[PDB]
Formats: structure tokens, C-alpha cells, sequence
């Protein structure tokens, strides 16, 4: 089950920009063959279909079960265009 | 200029705008609309076209 969070970020030029935080969990094993291969190739898909408002700093934090790692995803998002 | 600064009771850093002076290295025979009032070196060349700092130069001194 996905958990909704949100957060406040400072910008380069000293301004606050609103954001969110999506937190999804795999829990359960046997996603696919190599989760290093697949869940990397999965999050390049599921992030790009997450454009959901106009003033939202992006939010992807992928959490595989507590088995060594949690993968973050953020980009350089600016007042011109999202990166 | 904008860099990262932290000293407070805590372990987080953020970004604050600081103040930096503007320097450049002009030559002696150009002008004096800027400031200089201080030499720092003296360049003499070798016969092989090689600038070298001469060992008998003395700046005005605050310390030995």
C-alpha cells in the first residue's frame, strides 16, 4: 500500500517550492528476474506517468522490502521546466 | 555569491548569500583609476623567452 507524504524544499535562489512524497512498498518477493534490472526499468516508467499538477515538486521514493536498499528518485526541477 | 554554510547546534546545512570582494591583476604602467598601491612580484624574462620571478624583489611588508 502506497503512502502519501509531502515536503518543503529550498531552492537555489532562496525560495520555497511545494512538493509531495510517494512511498510505495513491494513487500513480497519474486517481482521478476533481476530487481536491479526490473525495478530500475520500472521506475523510469512509473515516474513519467506521475505529472499531476502545476506546482508540485516530484516525489518518487521506491522502497523494496528491508533487504538492503531503498531507491530515491528526484531531478533538478526549476522555475522554467521540470528536468 | 551563494554557497552552503552550517555552524549551528544541529547537523543540517543550507544555502545563504555571502559577500565577496573583486580582485584582478593589472600592470604598473597601465592606469590608476583602479587602486593598486601594492606590488606583489616582478617578472623578468630569460633569453629563451621565459618569464621568471626575480629573486631580488621585495614587497612592502607586514611580516618577515
Amino acid at each position: 500500500l502506497a503512502v502519501q507524504h509531502h515536503r518543503i524544499q529550498r531552492f537555489e535562489k532562496g525560495f520555497l517550492l511545494r512538493g509531495l512524497d510517494v512511498e510505495v512498498t513491494l513487500d513480497g518477493n519474486g517481482f521478476a528476474g533481476e530487481g536491479d534490472i526490473h525495478l530500475f526499468g520500472e521506475m523510469l516508467n512509473r515516474f513519467l506517468a506521475l505529472y499531476a499538477d502545476m506546482n508540485q515538486f516530484n516525489q518518487l521514493t521506491l522502497i523494496v522490502q528491508p533487504e538492503g536498499k531503498c531507491i530515491r528518485w528526484k531531478e533538478n526541477h526549476n522555475p522554467r521546466l521540470p528536468g | 555569491e551563494r554557497v552552503n554554510v552550517q555552524e549551528l547546534a544541529g547537523h543540517e546545512q543550507s544555502e545563504v548569500a555571502v559577500l565577496r570582494h573583486n580582485l584582478t591583476l593589472r600592470m604598473a604602467h597601465q592606469e590608476n583609476a583602479a587602486w593598486l598601491t601594492c606590488p606583489v612580484t616582478r617578472l623578468v624574462r630569460d633569453a629563451q623567452g621565459q618569464w621568471c620571478r626575480d629573486p631580488r624583489f621585495i614587497p612592502p611588508l607586514l611580516t618577515l
